[PDB]
């Protein structure tokens, strides 16, 4: 009977994925992570520490989004002692981050929340931002209780007006408030609350939460951007950047002002252009078209290959693992479905499928 | 508030503080606004976002808390003593904010000051303590007794109001007041003594409650709907994502600035299997020795071009003295400053930076010869055997200095001619 | 949604419903049908009075009797959500039709709250705002007034517009919430109180308390203007043999018998006034009594009578005035040497329990006094002061008690006794002594409205098990039965904590409650629920000076100090201004999400009728069994009586009432098939309550979760909210838990 939970735990995580549509995701982000150092998260049920973990899931986080969405910047909210403070702001630089990172986990944590006063300067670092970068803010929170120097209700309806989404990840379960945060924030919806149970759901919710969100339609950001590509010369000569002015072998040019920069995805400091290469408009394709679930056809029907029409392995006979692209016709394992839902972005079957 | 860049730009003892913070930037201010004469108002206009973010590190606040539950004496108690919890029971407490504002400066001293408020029986009393008359307490303190007890009249009348009725317990009360029943036992009124006088605990949950509606003030400071809340959503449709789908058209476009036939290519697959099932031969493969010998001179043309790139595949160990070397740094720093302001001037695409154009373009003539006596100076100090470097290390702003040069005459020409 | 049910179109507000609130209904109708009594136990859990409310409105306008229906009810609060409710329901009804059809129901309460002239309304007690309301606006000063406009005994601005417009024309036709009333009558300067006495006759329907339908002083006057054929439901009325005993159970103070004799003192010296200014009007009086003319044959309908009536209308007499009471001075004579009677039985030593025909046997034996006279005598006080004029009657309300006192003891005799206690205080400085009057029987006061009204329909929400309320009220029904939820999955978590996580035995009696090893034990409990609370969280106790005691000492020791840092906390004030606003500090505190905690009496005013849910409803405790009092001599008065007569058990009794009392305050979580908590219960000896709890809380409830400690509660509370902090599947309870009305029709055809 372990087969037959598996299939039926398999069929309803496909009943919660059925929702596969072509929705248009955020793409041009703007993103807090708003963490604390609170006394809650010292407590050692979690081992070696709450802490510890949220460092270290933190980090893989920062370099999961900075892979999946390049173009992308994000900022770093630290909540400690009654204030929260900043220590890292929106970069397209993720060494920064990191450093600031390694400085926390270095450094112990202590107090107590001010959500409010977190809020409120997260809405001042999201305050010169442009209409098609959306904002977006993540939320972690070890306790119950915060304290606020004013009300939370005028702080939530004027980050409403800023037209703002936000998920808040709890530790140990629902919150009243951080669900109507995510109400009034999200247009009503609550999925985007969420208390993990152990450390696997925990960074199965990091993985979730790297991935880009759908928009809706009356928020309507309709418009154009200014994109240039740099150039890179591979140059002879240790030459200065514009940004920290030190004597680099080779690098970039600007399109317009000809200026090196030392990294990519970012904006130039000079003309001020945000430069990319294909690559960071190439990762997320895959989102903008998507890839559909693959029919597990039953091991009642005779069959039109025996073998994976991919991996080229034969099928098992109680259960039948032959699981047919609906856009190919061509019956494929679990193990090559399985890989290809969670790397690739191509069907062969539907190479070798003409049209 | 004072959040527009008009007010960011006007805050100027904030600015003062920040650039007392930082050091960098206090050279860059000398070398512009001191040395070259930059405007201060356009100086702080490209760091609008920084003076932004020194605002808000300045212009926040914590939230309340109960300072007396927190805080415990720990036979003199040796006190941990925080002007900022200090501040924190005067902003609680304007009774406690009363008693320091005619004391210190007029009766005793601060120390001594303390060591009453320690000692005091409102401490004790308004700390989670009912207060016993057996303690001395302050006699100076026992004073605002009857003042701190006006402003708790004061402050429950003040927070007095007309109630929610649905939420109202007094319309319950009240829906039947004219009751002649019986009354409930001893235990359903409050503590009191054999005389009927209470042990006060109703009295300090009356306080701690009254902590609680201060808390409830401070966040309703400065800083019809029944139907909604009674409504139910739970036997309601559920919230549906709006979101709008993304379609393709592909169509790509061709770049912009012989063909063999099946016959041929159904002889040429005849041939090659023909081939390929006659015969393979194993050392034919090998080159002559002199085809190789060329095939050796590219590779190795290749090799010595790419591994001399490879020679050169903090920053890099300089020649340069660390004054000329500084020097050339910031001047390069600044005039990178000045052509981001230049594109701040071209691409604003107004006639009102008519002027603010020319005269910045009179300034960066200015830096040009900066730069062209800079590199004279280098020259006969040095024998160009690194003024050459230092030249050739300021070449590239300097030629996209000149390309905004070019840009401002060309524009110039075609817009005035 | 409009489907059919077997004879009659039913509608509904909500695309889905619930087979428990259908079935429900479907024994309604059957009740309705055959007529007569009905006790259906409902899961309370179960939304069921849109479900009501709807069946009444379609069975009303579609069933050609179109019989009035009376809700019965306890609090203000409960009959204001009920018309939030049928204003809901009316919206949709009218959506649907495209039309509004004429209805009226609405529901009623007293002056104070129902005193729109601002002057009169500022009163605190409703005593005082009732009494200057007649005063002003009695029709008496409508008189002295037109008699005399120089005659300054003014009129009320919102009583007059009543009479410048006509009664149909006070609001236009349909449902009113009491904010939208009071609204229209501030616009239209208008008074409710007395609009809504002309109303009970012209609604259709009425909601109301349960003291207008008790208590004969207000009950008579409602149910004069209602239906004989009305149809009759009751809800939440498993306390009503309380309210029964309270509405006939009196006591005496020294303080009455001191005002007694100040306000006869006064009384007649305003007698004397009156006799040597015109000896007329109490001459009139005299052969009017001479006649035999009552307070309702000379008064006016809108004057009422100064002693309301203490005795049921029905043991009313109608013969004349006896000659020894008939002259107002021989009248005040006797009154003044009954006084002398109750002041020489006042001053006992010892505990006395006596008949009420002992109590009139040792008044003829010692005075001449009678039962007649006595029965009477509220009448002739009621006659007196409204001939006399004396509206300062501050020193003349005392008598009000005596009289009532008089004509109750002199009409009842059996079923009820007369207590005499030498400690009106126990614990006292000095023994005063009491008199005490106790009602037996609670089935007296609602035996009029069961020979009043055949379809009488009873229901309740734990009311647990059914056979003793036919017992305690001589009555019994044509069908009862049960009805527990069939939920989808339990999210409801009973279990019963015997010990705490040293394994100590735990319980709250009134000897052993100043235990502080125990204590410790308690809050050991309140800790670490203190460190888990997301929302809210209530405990309460059985008394609350032992609640004050152990508060006192907690804070003392400084446990409470020290769990300040997690949430807040409140506690039942003794004045419900505070406790108003109280609750509104912990709606706020839930709102943000900072949270308090709760604590109240199982016998106090948050245990009847206040509501908590999905935040507030999150879980409650209770410590130790909800007893009363033992050493009540009332209570083992009603325990014998209940005995002898029902052979009802005592300690069966009191166990049960205790656990009715725990239900109801247990019952405050859920609302829907959507809310959750969990349910913790802390006594030794609640392990042997399973058949005393209601079906469907003993449903939830698991033997192995009889007897469980705080360890592994406060482990189960985390699997708990691990379990519902994810979602969950709709398909699972798509059709099980949560009808369509395609789910519905296809039980009815799996069904027949
Ligand atoms: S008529 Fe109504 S508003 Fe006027 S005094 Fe009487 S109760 Fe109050
Ligand atoms: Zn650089
Ligand atoms: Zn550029
Ligand atoms: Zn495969
Ligand atoms: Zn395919």
């Amino acid at each position: 009977a372990s087969l037959v939970a598996s299939i039926v735990e398999a069929r309803k995580k496909r009943t919660a994925k059925k929702n596969i549509t072509p929705y248009q995701r955020g793409i041009i982000r703007s993103l807090i992570l708003t963490l604390d150092c609170s006394e809650a998260m010292l407590e050692k049920d979690l081992r070696p520490n709450r802490h510890a973990m949220i460092i270290q899931y933190a980090i893989d986080f920062v370099h999961e989004f900075f892979d999946q969405n390049p173009i992308s910047q994000m900022g770093i909210i630290i909540m400690r002692n009654g204030l929260a403070q900043l220590v890292s702001q929106v970069s397209g630089n993720p060494q920064d981050h990191i450093d600031a990172l390694k400085s926390i986990r270095k450094q112990e944590p202590k107090g107590n929340p001010s959500l409010q006063n977190a809020l409120e300067m997260a809405r001042g670092l999201l305050l010169p931002v442009p209409a098609h970068c959306t904002r977006e803010v993540l939320i972690v929170f070890g306790s119950l209780s915060t304290t606020d120097p004013g009300d939370i209700h005028q702080t939530i309806d004027s980050l409403v007006s800023e037209k703002i989404r936000v998920k808040v990840l709890g530790l140990s379960a629902q919150v009243a408030i951080c669900k109507e945060l995510c109400k009034a924030t999200n247009y009503g919806d609550e999925s985007f609350y969420k208390i993990l149970l152990d450390e696997t759901h925990l960074k199965e919710l990091f993985n979730e939460a790297v991935t880009p969100l759908p928009v809706n339609k009356i928020n309507k950001g309709f418009t154009l951007v200014k994109m240039g590509f740099p150039t890179r010369i591979f140059e002879d000569t240790p030459t200065f950047c514009s940004c920290h002015s030190k004597l680099v072998y080779g690098g970039y040019f600007c399109p317009n002002c000809h200026s090196k920069v030392c990294s990519l995805p970012t904006v130039c400091p000079c003309c001020d252009l945000m430069l990319i290469l294909s690559t960071h408009l190439a990762r997320s394709y895959h989102h903008l078209m998507p890839l559909k679930t693959f029919a597990e056809v039953p091991t009642t029907e005779k069959f039109r290959s025996e073998d994976c029409f991919s991996c080229q392995s034969r099928f098992p006979i109680l259960t039948s693992s032959r699981y047919r692209c609906e856009d190919c016709k061509q019956e494929f394992c679990v193990d090559c479905d399985v890989f290809i839902h969670e790397i690739l972005h191509n069907c062969p079957g539907c190479e070798s499928k003409p049209v | 508030d004072s959040l527009s860049k008009e007010k960011l730009l006007t805050n100027l003892k904030l600015q003062q503080s920040l650039l007392k913070g930082n050091k960098v930037l206090m050279k860059v201010f000398q070398e512009t606004v001191i040395n070259a004469g930059l405007p201060p108002s356009e100086f702080w206009s490209t760091r609008i976002p920084l003076l932004r973010a020194f605002a808000l590190s300045t212009s926040q606040k914590v939230g309340p808390y109960n300072v007396l539950s927190t805080i415990k004496p720990v036979n003199k108690v040796n006190v941990n003593l925080s002007r900022e919890k200090i501040l924190n029971i005067f902003e609680n407490y304007p009774i406690v904010k009363k008693a320091y504002t005619d004391n210190v400066p007029k009766n005793f001293k601060e120390p001594e000051f303390w060591a009453r408020f320690f000692s005091s029986k409102l401490f004790r009393k308004l700390r989670g303590e009912k207060i016993m008359q057996n303690d001395r307490g302050d006699v100076i303190i026992d004073r605002y007794l009857t003042l701190d007890q006006e402003f708790d009249r004061k402050d429950d009348d003040m927070l007095l109001h007309p109630v929610k009725k649905i939420i109202d317990l007094d319309g319950n009360i009240q829906d039947d007041p004219v009751v002649r029943g019986n009354r409930p036992d001893f235990t359903m009124q409050p503590g009191v003594d054999i005389n009927g006088n209470s042990d006060g605990t109703v009295d300090i949950l009356k306080g701690m409650n009254r902590l609680s509606e201060k808390m409830i003030m401070a966040l309703k400071n400065e800083y019809n709907d029944e139907r909604n809340e009674l409504k139910i959503d739970d036997l309601n449709e559920s919230y549906k994502t709006n979101y709008a789908i993304i379609h393709l058209k592909r169509n790509a476009h061709e770049k912009t600035t012989l063909k063999v036939s099946n016959q041929q290519m159904l002889q040429q697959l005849s041939l090659v299997m023909d081939n390929l099932i006659n015969k393979l031969d194993l050392n034919q493969v090998v080159p002559n020795n002199e085809v190789s010998n060329k095939i050796n001179k590219r590779v190795i043309t290749a090799i010595k071009i790419n591994a001399k790139q490879a020679k050169h595949n903090l920053e890099v160990k300089s020649t340069l003295p660390i004054d000329l070397l500084e020097s050339c740094r910031m001047l390069h720093t600044t005039c990178c400053e000045f052509l981001k302001h230049f594109y701040i001037h071209f691409q604003s695409g107004e006639q009102k930076q008519a002027s603010t154009v020319k005269k910045l373009y009179n300034h960066l003539k200015d830096c040009i010869e900066k730069l062209n006596e800079l590199f004279q100076d280098v020259l006969n100090g040095d024998g160009e055997s690194m003024s050459n470097t230092c030249t050739a290390y300021l070449k590239p702003v300097l030629n996209s200095i000149t390309l905004a040069t070019h840009k401002y005459d060309e524009y110039f020409n075609e817009y005035n001619n | 949604m409009k489907f059919y049910i077997d004879d009659l179109p039913v509608l509904f507000p909500y695309p889905k419903i619930y087979p428990e609130q259908y079935n429900y209904m479907c024994d309604i109708k059957k009740t309705l049908d055959v007529g007569g009594n009905s006790i259906l136990e409902m899961p309370s859990g179960t939304g069921k009075t849109v479900s009501l409310l709807s069946l009444t409105i379609a069975y009303q306008m579609h069933y050609p009797e179109h019989r009035k229906i009376i809700y019965c009810s306890r609090t203000m609060s409960e009959i204001e959500k009920a018309l939030v409710e049928l204003e809901n329901l009316m919206d949709y009804r009218t959506k649907e039709l495209g039309y509004q059809e004429d209805f009226r129901g609405l529901g009623l309460t007293s002056r104070k709250n129902l005193c729109l002239h601002p002057e009169v309304s500022k009163e605190r007690k409703g005593t005082v705002v009732d009494e200057k309301c007649r005063r002003m606006t009695n029709g008496q000063a409508k008189r002295k007034l037109e008699e005399d406009p120089e005659a300054n005994v003014e009129l009320c601005e919102y009583h007059e517009n009543l009479y410048n417009i006509e009664v149909e024309d006070y609001l236009p036709k349909g449902v009113f919430s009491f904010e939208k009333l009071l609204k229209y009558c501030e616009e239209k300067t208008l008074c409710p109180y007395f609009i809504v006495r002309r109303m009970i006759s012209l609604c259709n329907i009425i909601i109301y308390s349960y003291h207008y339908l008790l208590d004969p002083k207000i009950a008579e006057r409602v149910s004069n203007e209602v239906s004989k054929d009305s149809i009759v439901i009751f809800d939440e009325a498993h306390n009503i043999d309380n309210v029964c005993i309270e509405s006939l159970s009196l006591d005496l103070t020294t303080d009455a018998l001191r005002r007694a004799t100040r306000g006869a003192n006064a009384l007649d010296e305003r007698i004397s006034e009156v006799r040597k200014v015109d000896s007329q009007k109490l001459q009139d009086e005299y052969e009017k009594l001479v006649q035999g003319l009552h307070s309702a044959d000379i008064l006016t309908d809108q004057e009422e009578p100064f002693v309301e009536t203490p005795v049921l209308p029905q043991d009313l007499l109608t013969e004349a005035i006896p000659g020894n009471i008939r002259r107002a001075e021989h009248f005040v004579s006797f009154l003044k040497r009954l006084i002398e009677y109750l002041k020489t039985r006042m001053k006992v030593l010892h505990v006395i329990s006596e008949t009420p025909k002992s109590f009139l046997q040792h008044l003829k034996q010692l005075t001449f006094i009678e039962r007649k006279p006595l029965r009477f005598c509220s009448e002739r006080l009621s006659l007196l002061v409204r001939t006399l004029e004396v509206t300062e009657v501050e020193d003349f309300t005392a008598l009000k008690d005596i009289a009532t006192f008089a004509t109750l003891i002199s009409t009842y005799e059996e079923g009820f006794l007369l207590i005499i206690e030498p400690y009106e205080i126990e614990n006292a400085a000095v023994p005063n002594p009491i008199m005490r009057f106790t009602c037996l029987d609670a089935s007296i006061a609602i035996k009029p409205v069961f020979e009043r009204f055949s379809s009488v329909i009873i229901t309740s929400g734990t009311i647990s098990p059914l056979d003793m309320y036919p017992r305690m009220l001589n009555f019994k029904t044509v069908l009862q039965k049960s009805y527990a939820m069939t939920l989808a999955k339990k999210s409801f978590l009973p279990m019963i904590i015997t010990k705490g996580s040293d394994q100590v035995a735990i319980s709250s009696r009134f000897e052993i409650r100043n235990d502080p090893s125990i204590v410790r034990n308690y809050g050991s409990m309140l800790v670490e629920f203190a460190k888990i609370t997301p929302d809210g969280m209530v405990v309460f106790f059985p008394s609350y000076l032992y609640m004050e005691s152990i508060v006192s000492m907690w804070q003392t020791m400084g446990i409470l100090d020290e769990v300040w840092k997690h949430k807040l906390i409140l506690v039942e004030t003794p004045d419900a201004q505070e406790t108003s606003l109280a609750l509104e500090t912990y709606r706020k505190a839930c709102s943000n999400g900072r949270g308090a905690i709760l604590l109240s009496v199982a016998r106090g005013k948050v245990s009847e009728g206040i509501d908590f849910d999905h935040q507030y409803g999150r879980t409650v405790l209770m410590i130790g069994i909800p007893f009363q009092y033992t050493e009540s001599r009332i209570l083992k008065a009603r325990l014998e009586f209940m005995r002898e007569n029902y052979r009802i058990r005592e300690n069966d009794f009191l166990s049960f009432d205790a656990m009715r009392h725990a239900a109801q305050c247990l019952g405050r979580v859920l609302r829907g098939k959507d809310d959750y908590g969990v349910m913790v219960l802390a006594d030794r000896r609640f392990s042997r309550k399973r058949s005393q709890l209601p079906k469907w809380i003993a449903q939830g409830l698991s033997d192995a979760d009889l007897n469980l400690s705080t360890d592994m509660a406060i482990s189960n509370t985390k699997q708990f909210l691990r379990t519902m902090a994810q979602p969950t599947d709709p398909k699972d309870q798509e059709g099980v838990s949560v009808w369509s009305y395609e789910d519905l029709i296809k039980h009815q055809n799996s069904r027949k």
